RNA sequence: CUUUAAUGUUUGAUGUUCUAACGUUGACCCGUAAUCCGGGUUGCGGACAGUGUCUGGUGGGUAGUUUGACUGGGCGGUCUCCUCCUAAAGAGUAACGGAGGAGCACGAAGGUUGGCUAAUCCUGGUCGGACAUCAGGAGGUUAGUGCAAUGGCAUAAGCCAGCUUGACUGCGAGCGUGACGGCGCGAGCAGGUGCGAAAGCAGGUCAUAGUGAUCCGGUGGUUCUGAAUGGAAGGGCCAUC
RNA sequence: AAUCCUUGUCGGGUAAGUUCCGACUGCACGAAUGGCGUAAUGAUGGCCAGGCUGUCUCCACCCGAGACUCAGUGAAAUUGAACUCGCUGUGAGAUGCAGUGUACCCGCGGCAAGACGGAAAGACCCCGUAACCUUACUAUAGCUUGACACUGAACAU
RNA sequence: GUUUAUUAAAAACACAGCACUGUGCAAACACGAAAGUGGACGUAUACGGUGUGACGCCUCCCGGUGCCGGAAGGUUAAUU
RNA sequence: GUAACGGGGCUAAACCAUGCACCGAAGCUGCGGCAGCGACGCUUAUGCGUUGUUGGGUAGGGGAGCGUUCUGUAAGCCUG
RNA sequence: AGGACCGAACCGACUAAUGAAAAAUUAGCGGAUGACUUGUGGCUGGGGGUGAAAGGCCAAUCAAACCGGGAGAUAGCU
RNA sequence: UUUUGUAUAAUGGGUCAGCGACUUAUAUUCUGUAGCAAGGUUAACCGAAUAGGGGAGCCGAAGGGAAACCGAGUCUUAACU
RNA sequence: CCAUAGGUUAAUGAGGCGAACCGGGGGAACUGAAACAUCUAAGUACCCCGAGGAAAAGAAAUCAACCGAGAUUCCCCCAG
């Protein structure tokens, strides 16, 4: 066969979910594109990795005209 | 007879105050230009030996 | 791996150098960039030299 | 340090440093150990006599460790800042 | 300096001759009743031959070994990394299951400021045609992404231009991911820079492949070390091959 | 043919011949790892005939040696323990389980279907990081090269 | 003729014969750290090795690997 | 060898539906006994009233013992 | 005359059937003046010998004899 | 016994008796226990002597750094919020 | 030719055996490295020569570190 190959699994996906208290720095999502977009108090890394810029509760929400998912941090 | 130390082990590890073991990181020896500087920087400082392989190290180094 | 490697050396007169890659077929002229020397702690011109 | 045939932890990790021959002839002396000598004067020789440092010891620091009460004359010894202060407090003399 | 001639002396090699080393498994004499051995005389050979030490070659004559694993044994195929599916809507998840890629590229294809918006089709238009370039429209990303696939991308991450070196040095709260080795994301702090009027952005590139531990050395820097002392050699530390 | 296809095809021999003998697309003969012949020789291979025959159709009888019985002597392999049947199932081929059938206890002569009978820690096969036997690696005896040594003297180019 | 003593007697080995090749005698070669010994008290009509195998009729390629000869150039050790 | 209900046999002793009985295990309950581990409270000889609960077990871990020979205790004690 | 022929001894071992026998038996079979056979003694030694060559033979042992030693080799196996 | 699994028709044992397998030495770590405790302990040896001497040494009471060095800090870095 | 070699006597000593230990001359491999070649095993096993009650070593062209020690041998440390 010509077919044995595959890659190592990258463990992407939502790391912290709705309402989870996070420390600033913590990674909220690993992802390939911007499936989720960075909202308030959330930074987007060079590999589109969303991460808390402040200590608080994670808050997923749909926003804007395109109806895009946005992760923010609610203050705490 | 006395236990002989694993000389290589001795060379590579130094025991710390709380019975740990420091060691120099791998990957910062050659093939450097391609490695990003940040990674290299991170590598530079001495690192403690992990809980998993601690035992092996201990075995290697009975006189510490 | 046709693209060979080189070292940009500090014109500050320190030993310090950066290292990097360049394509010597398409770009014959020497690489000169203004990089930070950390011994002088200033941004200096760095001229390409042979890695050796 | 045999891990099956995987390259063992020691062999993986790079060697480092060197041994100092000068480290083997240096010594550290607690403040507590200044009372153990006789005469109230602390040379290397005196320390050796009092079995505090050892025969092959060319150099010795006095560290702020424990405490010194009696006044002592430390002579031809390195002393840390804290240790020195302690000595002074005790009523001691220090000299090179 | 280019190029030779003269006088004075000095190594290298090249054969011819010699006779004294050395050879004689030539002859005769003696130890000796002795085809050994030695001594003697003599002929031939002769600084060769041949032995030792070093050295290149040749050397299954002989020796010591090696000759991978997976595998519904050998043969064939495979072995690291990336994308999708299998994978049962967190992560992970096997098969010699189904499909494809990587072993780089780029001093701009990086940074930043300012600007711009695609494919395809239709109608008209010199050479010009199914297909160049130019007008008017439909279309709405069906296009584009340096290269596979996925997820992304109009605030464009896509396309142009101006100025540039942040493809900075020291660090790093805190996370993710691994048995570990390790790999990854990172706001902020210090120094010093670039773009911008400024807010700001910049520690490479839309992201995910482009890779190799240790040992042994090599190069540059560094007074850290320096076996009586001063140095040096070697060692260490930083950078790098 | 000491040629896959193949019992090639044609001929001979036989009532009938995958063999044999003679001839005609060499899978993959071939000229001293000799080619093609060859009288003689062969406990050599193949094929055919005459004779001969219990080889056979198809066995019969007889003579001896054992086997059988008596007396004397007296082994061996094997062996978890046995109160050691058939069948159909089950459990991966049943004396031993289930259901069922059969069967009074014990010898002797016979037979060999089973006890996965006895014998030898399978010889095949694979595995595991032994032994002997090339242009694998590494060495090396031997053979060979030069340099110095034992080794000197002249003379010329 | 020989052969697997004890599952193979043969078409295998040997053989006379043939060819190639080495060897000038202190022969080549072989056994020997060596001395020596065999070869041979032989001397090329002899001895060693290799192949073929009575007798008869016979018996293109030197590119590859070996061997033989050559030495102009290239490369090349110890030594210096 | 019946051999595709375990057999006998069955026209229900088959199948469907509803119901009430009973059988049925080392399950649960009853009575007696032993042991582990916790709770509290005694007032102690460092365990006892009790009171919950637990007690299948290979690899393996932990805990507590029996017996054998020899040394002391032992020129003791038992034993013609 | 003859590695000539037939054939006893003697040397062998092609076919056959069958423990007395760790290779024999009986019935046949080959050679039998030769490259024959046999007695006595001698020599060749283990990566060594010897081999009309089968990896044959070297004390019922041979792709490296036997004895003792390294040695309780090593055994991820039973 | 070995196995996912054995009445297995897989291994081993004819039976009995006797013998037949986790030892020992020296290092090192952890547990218990006893001693002493910022101390603890001696080795060879001397000592006819299990005493007593013998503290040579060893471990501990300080760490950080490759190292010089500094030291309750220290390394890193020009400097660390 | 002298001599020397050789020869015949005479005296003195040697020879051979023996447990281990000792000094010297030679010197493996299995094994370990989870293969294997450097390396290890190990200067071990073994062979050979020689000696003595012991042997060997031994009186600094030695250490040390700017202070000093004072031939060899053996034990404990230094130190895995």
């Amino acid at each position: 066969t010509r077919n044995g190959r595959d890659s190592e699994a990258k463990r992407l996906g939502v790391k912290r979910f709705g309402g989870e208290s996070v420390l600033a720095g913590s990674i909220i999502v690993r992802q390939r594109g911007t499936k989720f977009h960075a909202g308030a108090n959330v930074g987007c890394g060079r590999d589109h990795t969303l991460f808390a810029k402040a200590d608080g509760k994670v808050k997923f929400e749909v926003k804007g005209p395109k109806n895009r998912k946005f992760i923010s941090i609610e203050a705490e | 007879p006395k236990i002989k130390t694993v000389r290589g082990a001795a060379k590579r590890f130094k025991k710390t105050g709380k019975g740990g073991f420091k060691h120099k990181h791998a990957n910062l020896r050659h093939i450097l230009t391609k490695k990003a500087t940040k990674r290299k920087r991170h590598l530079r400082p001495k690192a403690m030996v992990s809980k998993g392989d601690l035992g092996l190290v201990i075995a290697c180094l009975p006189y510490a | 791996g046709i693209r060979e490697k080189i070292k940009l050396v500090s014109s500050a007169g320190t030993g310090h150098f950066y290292t990097t890659t360049k394509n010597k077929r398409t770009k014959p002229e020497k690489l000169e960039l203004k990089k930070f020397d950390p011994v002088v702690r200033q941004h200096v011109i760095y001229k390409e030299a042979k890695i050796k | 340090g045999f891990e099956g045939g995987q390259m063992p932890l020691y062999r993986r990790l790079p060697k480092f440093g060197f041994t100092s021959r000068k480290a083997a002839i240096t010594a550290e002396i607690r403040l507590s150990d200044l009372a153990k000598v006789e005469g109230g004067v602390v040379d290397l020789n005196t320390l050796k006599a009092a079995n505090i440092i050892g025969i092959q010891i060319e150099f010795a620091k006095v560290i702020l460790a424990g405490e010194v009460t009696t006044p002592v004359t430390v002579r031809g010894l390195r002393v840390t800042k804290g240790a020195r202060a302690a000595i002074e407090a005790a009523g001691g003399k220090i000299e090179e």
